[PDB]
RNA sequence: AAUGGGUAAUUAUAGCGAGCUAGAAAGC
RNA sequence: ACGGAAACGCUUUCUAGCUCGCUAUAAUUACCCA
């Protein structure tokens, strides 16, 4: 048959961290002990109503009361002495190092991004995540596809042509269609006892300083394998899956000379197997063809938080160190280093 | 098998014989040429042509004139061969009588078996609505494709439906779906079936094989132009022009 | 003789699909690519076309020599299943679909499911500007399962071709495990299992206990 | 205001009166407005007009008023879609609907502004 | 109260009565309210819509009854929001659901409320 | 330097929108 | 002692056949404000 299957097994050094849009408030958690609790809030608000006491609720959620330990929702339940959690929802456990604050005061993170989930209450990895992971690769490393997908300064001339990629119908054309003939499937899902929500940490040059940001999103933790399918079905398409083990280190050279260098080795990892850089958080020049990005990127943003020149700022976060996946003190890792190797079955 | 399997009924008729025997002459001159020479001459003129000549006009067609002269002419016969034979007559009675004395046919299309008593008062109907539509007419098949013999022969049997073969009998694509569905547009008709067909045809034009292309462009650029010509007399051509070439091409 | 068999199979779902439908009042922030659902019962089906026309398409491109290029081109080892409709003989299906309606609406409740749809956030990166483009695309979720149905005619004019032709449906029915029964496809949404391939005449006498050694295969 | 007489005419020259492309002189004095920024809003008025010979108007009143949302927000999307309803007066056509006969003019009016769209390039 | 022939007047002169910045003539009435809290707004019920689409009103009005939990929320965050809640009468039209016909208005009421704000300004 | 919090942007984009066969036959 | 009396424009007939709602698409980007 020609569907040449494959079988993808990706690696997490780096924590990874996948859309899902929504995310908590500050008073949408439990921290009782090293489980953050995320109830279903709707529930939650179903159970405290019957005491008349969501009107209390009502005051509390306006309360912008300072000394953060008393913000929390763990306050309120220490407070009016609702003593249950036996809520909804999923209940994961700390990271236990992104609360760079004082012990004790501890727990008072803000703002959690869902990670994505079906609807059992497991997560999971979608395919489309590592295929446009796959396709940055495709499109930075095959030379032909960097030159003229630009531009050409047609509306305000920040916009890419997208149609540099056989796409389409294309009437009277045979069906060429390069990307249909690379079928990424879903991986398997796994359980929650691998999520830690890491701190976003901004390392900066020209002020050499790792400030963090006040955005706390859920992730993976490091060192789990994970599966997944590519089952094409064009030798055309064969020849770029079996290119990626080639491809994904041309990528990382051409990269590493090109934005990790002028930060120093020691925040950078190593990779023990082909490198990738799956989503949110491994910045824009992992998401972009940047060897053509360079001049565009920056004219977006005339904003009050412009880029610093250009290649701006490098994105690191806090996990449990697991090996020994690092080569620095602290555990700063880089939000979205991963590492797969590929074999045809 | 390139035809539907009827036949057809045509009753001529010269219109205002009895004035082109009473008065007759005397609009030319000051009542000086109504005579009596030239009477005669006129009378066994006509029945020369309306008794004899009716036979060469319908020589080698599939036809059977049952009733001719005089002026009135009743004529049965296979379809194809009773439309032609209509055309040759009046193009032969203008070539005879000068452009003067219009005649005025009326067609009706039968199927088999049915009797030649609901058939030929069928026809008359038809035959004294083509006389009320102006002095000069042909009401082919139905009380509302009225027309004119000098615009049925030249615009829509031979102009409109030459082209409508010449485009359709060169193409592989466009079947008879594309034929119903235009006439059905053509006689439907309000104001708003003039911008579905310019989405349709517009829509069909590159739908087709892109190599003959310009074959569908001209043609549908030409279709729009009788659509919207907005003289009420480009129309219905181009629907009775349709129906003769979705008859010829029945299976 | 006429007889009609009947093929009892459950879809099992591998990562759910989208089978897309369109609405011109969907939303402004919420759902712009649903899938198709029955009306009364809110579930999604499987429609018995997305079937026949993507096993059409599998066995198009194996049980063909001529390139077809279009239908009514095909080899006549499946214009005698799905018929065509430009050959005299071969217009009526002899195949019979079915929509493929949702069956476990209870033992999905089981598990902790608030609903039998999941709604995936899909954003498309500009490779120029990094920008975004969200979306919200519907699909049903991994462990359904869908009563598929498909109905077999015998005349007497399969002389020999009734047990021919379950190598055609046994042959699209293992590659619509290796393809992604509509959907985004290239992006998972596809895989399936033919879970209890158990065929049994409903019209007519026909011995079936020959048939269904080569579904177990 | 838009009658039976010329509702058609009012979207050929609302579509004839519309900007063209400036550059891009492959297929040139083209349109800014795609094909899909216009039926993705005649599809609203597909599914109602074909809803209003079913249903009676006051238990389809919801969907016109989902009519003034949605045009209002495919226009304040991109300037080509804001161009169209400032040309073609669209919010000005649903301010005035109020019954079953001119509901469905409006409906086919939306038809004719696609039909003439996709006649003139 | 809102009913299906006005809740978009309803939510249109309510973003003509939205503050702007007096100061800073740069793009001028510009608001103090932006896109992005706007659609934090929208996000709260777009999963009721689709809820009230497929399930009943029985097993989702705890929802519903976190949902005005969700906007007392998000007006006691930033003062532009606090405000919005005011001159649309959200809070006021969240008491008044008792129906899926209601509920689907009441989404249709946020979604005109983020249109007629991305169409002006 | 700590302490409070996140803020801005996109909310789908470009297509296709039905094609072909049949257009009434056989009888009284 | 009604150009009248008696007389179903009636029987038979599938809107039918064929056709994937599909193609591309990482829920992400920027770095801070009081």
């Amino acid at each position: 048959n020609d569907y040449r299957t494959f079988k993808l097994s990706l690696l997490t050094l780096a924590p990874i961290h996948i859309g899902n849009g929504e995310k908590y408030t500050s008073r949408e958690f439990i921290y009782e002990n090293k489980k953050f609790y995320f109830p279903d809030m709707g529930k939650f608000y179903n159970k405290m109503v019957e005491k008349r006491l969501a009107e209390k609720f009502e005051a509390f959620l306006i309360q912008t009361r300072p000394n953060a330990r008393n913000n929390r929702l763990i306050s309120f339940l220490n407070d009016n002495r609702i003593a249950e959690r036996s809520f909804g929802g999923y209940s994961i456990s700390e990271t236990g190092l992104e609360s760079d604050k004082n012990p004790n005061s501890a727990g008072a993170i803000n703002e959690v991004n869902k990670f994505i989930r079906d609807a059992f209450g497991n997560p999971y990895i979608p395919g489309s995540s590592l295929k446009g992971a796959i396709r940055t690769i495709l499109m930075n490393t095959t030379p032909k596809w960097n030159n003229e997908n630009a531009v050409n300064d047609f509306g305000r001339f920040p916009k890419e042509n997208k149609n540099l990629i056989p796409w389409g119908p294309k009437k009277g054309k045979e069906y060429d269609d390069l990307f249909n003939a690379i079928r990424v499937s879903d991986s398997k899902p796994f359980d929650n006892k691998s999520l830690i929500l890491v701190q976003k940490w901004d390392y900066s040059a020209k002020t050499n300083k790792a400030k963090p940001l006040p955005l706390y999103r859920e992730s993976i933790s490091p060192l789990t394998k994970i599966e997944f399918e590519i089952t094409t079905t064009t030798d055309e398409a064969g020849r770029l899956i079996e290119e990626l083990g080639k491809r994904a280190q041309a990528f990382y050279k051409d990269y590493k000379a090109f934005f990790l260098s002028e930060f120093p080795d020691d925040k950078i990892q190593a990779n023990l197997q082909y490198p990738i850089y799956l989503g949110a958080g491994s910045g824009a020049w992992t998401k972009t063809l940047f060897k053509q990005a360079d001049g565009i990127l920056q004219r977006r943003y005339s904003r009050m938080k412009t880029k610093m020149v250009k290649k701006g700022v490098l994105k690191l976060t806090k996990a449990p160190l697991k090996t020994s996946l690092v080569k620095n003190h602290e555990s700063f890792y880089e939000m979205g280093k991963a590492n797969f190797m590929i074999k045809e079955i | 098998g390139l035809g539907i399997k009827r036949l057809a009924v045509v009753r001529l008729d010269v219109d205002d014989l009895g004035a082109a025997f009473m008065a007759g002459f005397s609009q030319q001159g000051n009542g000086q040429y109504s005579t009596l020479s030239r009477s005669a001459t006129f009378s066994r003129s006509m029945s020369l042509f309306f008794k004899v000549y009716i036979n060469q006009f319908a020589s080698d067609k599939k036809l059977s004139i049952i009733y001719a002269g005089g002026d009135d002419v009743f004529a049965i016969g296979s379809w194809q061969d009773i439309i032609a034979f209509t055309v040759e007559l009046r193009e032969n009675f203008i070539k005879w009588t000068n452009g003067k004395l219009t005649l005025s046919a009326g067609i009706g299309l039968f199927a088999d078996k049915t009797p030649i008593s609901l058939m030929a008062h069928q026809t008359g109907e038809l035959e004294e609505a083509a006389k009320g539509n102006e002095k000069d007419s042909i009401s082919l098949f139905s009380s509302d494709y009225t027309f004119k013999f000098d615009r049925f022969i030249t615009n829509v049997y031979d102009d409109k439906l030459e082209q409508i073969r010449y485009f359709f009998n060169h193409q592989d694509e466009r079947g008879k779906n594309f034929i119903y569905k235009l006439i059905e547009l053509l006689r439907n008709h309000d104001r708003m079936n003039m911008a579905r067909l310019a989405y349709y045809l517009t829509r069909l034009e590159e739908l087709t094989r892109e190599t003959d292309r310009d074959k569908f462009k001209t043609f549908k650029n030409l279709f729009y132009s009788w659509y919207t010509n907005k003289n009420d007399k480009d129309r219905k051509e181009a629907e009775l022009a349709l129906l003769l070439y979705i008859y010829e091409i029945r299976k | 003789t006429f007889a009609k068999i009947k093929f009892s199979a459950q879809i099992r779902l591998e990562t759910g699909l989208h089978i897309g439908g369109s609405d011109a009042f969907a939303a402004i922030g919420a759902i712009n690519s649903p899938v198709i659902k029955d009306p009364i019962t809110n579930l999604p089906i499987i429609p018995g076309s997305s079937l026949k026309g993507k096993m059409r398409t599998l066995l198009a491109k194996v049980y063909n020599e001529k390139v077809a290029e279009k239908p009514s081109d095909d080899s006549d080892i499946l214009s005698r299943l799905f018929g065509n409709s430009k050959d005299k003989r071969f217009k009526m299906g002899r195949l019979i679909f079915r929509d493929a309606f949702l069956s476990n609406a209870d033992e999905l409740d089981s598990l902790g499911v608030r609903s039998y749809t999941e709604v995936k956030f899909e954003n498309t990166i500009d490779r120029i500007t990094a920008e975004a483009n969200p979306r919200q695309i519907e699909r049903a979720i991994r462990n359904s399962t869908f009563d598929f149905e498909l109905i077999y005619e015998i005349t007497d004019e399969n002389e020999n071709q009734v047990e021919e032709d379950f190598k055609v449906i046994r042959d699209g029915l293992k590659l619509l495990e290796l393809d992604y029964l509509g959907g985004s496809g290239s992006r998972g949404y596809g895989k399936v299992a033919f879970e209890n391939l158990k065929a049994t005449t409903v019209f007519g006498n026909y011995d079936v206990k020959t048939l269904n050694e080569l579904l177990t295969a | 205001i838009l009658t039976d007489e010329n509702y058609v005419d009012i979207a050929e020259k609302a579509i004839l009166k519309l900007e063209r492309n400036t550059r891009n002189r492959k297929n040139p004095d083209a349109f800014f407005l795609t094909t899909s920024k216009l039926r993705n809003l005649l599809s609203l008025t597909s599914t109602l007009f074909d809803e209003s010979k079913v249903k009676e108007y006051d238990a389809l009143l919801d969907r016109i008023a989902y009519l003034r949302v949605q045009f209002v927000y495919q226009a304040g999307r991109e300037i080509a879609v804001k161009d169209l309803i400032e040309k073609a007066q669209i919010l000005e056509a649903l301010k005035e609907i109020k019954d079953r006969e001119t509901l469905q003019r409006f409906c086919r009016y939306m038809e004719a502004l696609v039909a003439y769209f996709k006649f003139y390039g």
